[PDB]
């Protein structure tokens, strides 16, 4: 399948600039074979959180060729998991070999392709390595949680993000979680006997400031503790929930980059091959 | 909310318009015996 | 082309001569490890050997056709029960369906959910049968009609789903959308009330790549009445002590009792406030589990046409991993 984005008439000026958008990604809504430019069109900058929320409801599609009339595309992942393609790195970072990529809405605005004839604009999202897209999502969500190179939020849908966070954080508290919480001093006293252990516990860890303020009695034994053991399913719940935490807030990884001939690191504004997962 | 469960049917008119219950029967049982005697 | 799977098995639950090709089949876990994991998985208060008994009451057999499983649930239209009963050749079949119902109802009661007991294979196309021993063959990737059935009346096939269970979503949620290429999801619906519980099955199609909030709203009544009646039979203690209130006023107190590490056994550190987070009988996550889904593939069209059925259109088999739906 290859989506056919049709174009209205354009002034000879902006068509040439659109021609240089050979690797940026768009966001359709329905996956028909035919489509018109007016359909995929995002408003100007604003609401990084709402936009990030609106990237999981629609699916992506990268484009490969711009004739003076039509516009080829590629439905990113619906049935392909080895479909090699190319997309231009439009983020502020570099992306070395092997690391996965993720779609994140733009920053600061001012990165928007405006077409005079169609009277429309497009906001091609940037592509960051997963390891930093996670951190950016964390930062934006943390700042959103404070209204109970930075744009201010709206409080309209920031509450939805805080809700999605507090849900997963509440459902982590279980009857074995208290058991595991009981050993915080019994863990600190280990963190001062070895170097590695000390480095595993950060400085602003918000729990080192607990092991010095509060004392807790031994926890009460569960209802019928002799038959089942609670700490294990507590830890299993934690593993499963943390495996898909960032997904619930940010965006899933969409492709891992791999190059055979060219140099590994690719600078920004440069087209780099990729396989999708 | 769920389950196709039953609902408590409330008074249609506002709450102020359905009387506090009572029982009015001036027929007294004792003095009736005294008159029949 | 597409690639297939062959699994020899018993003619217990999926009976490839009784149905014609083109219907999804499921793989059933070995029951020994289910019965074992129960021993540690059933919650407090409830029974801890009732799944053992429920299984022993049904006596390798590995596959189960969805056409068979949908019958042994709450939701079903009795026409399909009649079809499965009178159209399956096999002996003692209705009794087995009853026992299987009891098995699944025990599974949810013991907090070992059937979605952790039924991986999904593709749609069967072929089979050779001895006396009560079959070898079904189903697709696993690619589109269904890349195969080649040995019927010689209809070489290719389609995918058939009992229309009684097919729940559409978009036209249901009224997204105002326009039908293009839509995904396909097989979803389970749990409900937990001790000795009064059941399981509902559905097959959902939509353009929504992430179900999540969509089911959370679709199954609102189930989640509601499941979060409150789910903790039942668990002895909760009396009113929680005031010491349970985790003190927050003490974090950025410049003047407060303090204790450096390395002097925490029983020193003159008795002055620290006590806090006993005590959580015994509250709603855990497995208590609020109400649904589970798994992606099946992509679909063009659904038409309804005959026993009622629902013929797919250009189904592309792409099986995904399971998913929880509790929040």
């Amino acid at each position: 399948m290859e989506v056919d984005i049709a174009l209205p008439t354009l002034s000879p000026g902006d068509l040439s600039a659109l021609q240089r958008c050979e690797g940026r990604v768009v966001f359709l809504e329905t996956l028909r074979r035919h489509a018109t430019l007016r359909e995929v069109a995002l408003p100007c900058g604003g609401d990084v959180l709402a936009a990030m929320a609106a990237y999981r409801r629609r699916f992506a599609a990268v484009i490969t060729r711009v004739t003076p009339h039509r516009m080829l595309a590629t439905p990113l992942g619906v049935g392909g998991r080895g479909q090699s393609l190319v997309l231009q790195n439009t983020g502020p970072f570099d992306l070395t070999n092997g690391d996965h990529v993720c779609l994140v809405p733009p920053l600061l605005g001012d990165e928007c392709l405006r077409l005079t004839s169609a009277n429309l604009e497009l906001r091609f999202p940037m592509t960051l390595p997963l390891a930093q897209a996670r951190e950016l999502t964390a930062r934006v969500v943390a700042r959103a949680a404070e209204t109970l190179q930075l744009p201010p939020p709206h409080r309209d849908n920031a509450e939805a993000a805080t809700r999605s966070l507090v849900l997963n954080m509440i459902f982590l508290l279980n009857e074995g979680a208290v058991i595991l919480l009981s050993l915080i001093p019994n863990l600190l006293t280990l963190g001062a006997q070895d170097g590695y252990a000390n480095a595993v516990i950060q400085l602003g860890s918000a729990t080192r400031e607990l092991g010095q303020l509060v004392r807790q009695p031994p926890p009460p034994l569960p209802q019928d503790h002799a038959r089942r053991f609670c700490v294990f399913e507590a830890l299993e719940a934690w593993i499963a929930s943390a495996s898909r935490l960032g997904d619930t807030l940010g965006t899933r990884p969409v492709a891992r980059v791999c190059i055979f001939d060219g140099p590994p690191t690719v600078p920004p504004g440069e087209k780099a091959a990729v396989v999708e997962v | 909310i769920p389950g196709s469960a039953r609902h408590f049917i409330a008074p249609p008119f506002p709450v102020g318009f359905w009387a506090r219950p009572g029982f009015g029967e001036g027929l007294d049982a004792r003095l009736a015996l005294a008159h029949a005697n | 082309r597409a690639r297939l799977i062959r699994q020899v098995t018993l003619a217990d639950f999926c009976e490839p001569q009784a149905e014609r090709p083109g219907l999804v089949v499921l793989a059933l876990r070995h029951p020994a490890d289910l019965a074992g994991a129960a021993y540690a998985a059933t919650p407090p208060g409830k029974n801890h050997r009732d799944l053992e008994e429920a299984w022993l009451a049904l006596d390798r057999a590995s596959v189960v056709s969805l056409n068979f499983l949908v019958a042994a649930a709450e939701n079903a239209d009795d026409a399909l029960r009649a079809h499965v009963t009178t159209n399956y050749r096999d002996r003692r079949t209705a009794a087995r369906l009853e026992r299987f119902a009891t098995v699944l109802r025990a599974m949810i009661r013991s907090h070992v959910f059937p979605h952790r007991a039924l991986h999904v294979l593709g749609g069967l196309l072929g089979h050779v049968t001895q006396d009560r021993l079959a070898s079904v063959t189903c697709v696993a990737r690619g589109d269904q009609e890349a195969a080649r059935t040995n019927d010689m009346a209809a070489r290719r096939s389609q995918v058939h789903v009992p229309a009684c269970a097919l729940m559409d979503v978009d036209r249901e949620l009224r997204l105002g959308g326009d039908d293009g290429l839509r995904f396909a999801y097989l979803v389970f619906v749990y409900t937990q009330r001790h000795r009064r519980e059941a399981l509902r099955v559905h097959v959902a199609v939509s353009r929504l790549p992430e179900l999540g909030d969509a089911l959370s709203f679709l199954l609102a009544g189930t989640r509601v009445d499941n979060a409150i009646h789910g903790t039942d039979e668990a002895d909760a203690p009396a009113a929680p002590a005031a010491a349970a209130a985790f003190p927050a006023y003490l974090f950025n107190d410049p003047r407060s009792a303090r204790c450096p590490t390395g002097r925490l056994n029983t020193p003159a550190a008795e002055a620290l406030p006590v806090w006993a987070p005590d959580m015994r009988g509250r709603a855990t996550r497995n208590s609020c589990m109400y649904a589970a889904y798994v992606r099946l593939g992509t679909v063009e069209r659904v038409v309804r046409r005959a026993l009622p059925l629902a013929h797919m259109e250009r189904f592309t088999w792409d099986v995904g991993a399971w998913e929880e739906c509790f929040f």
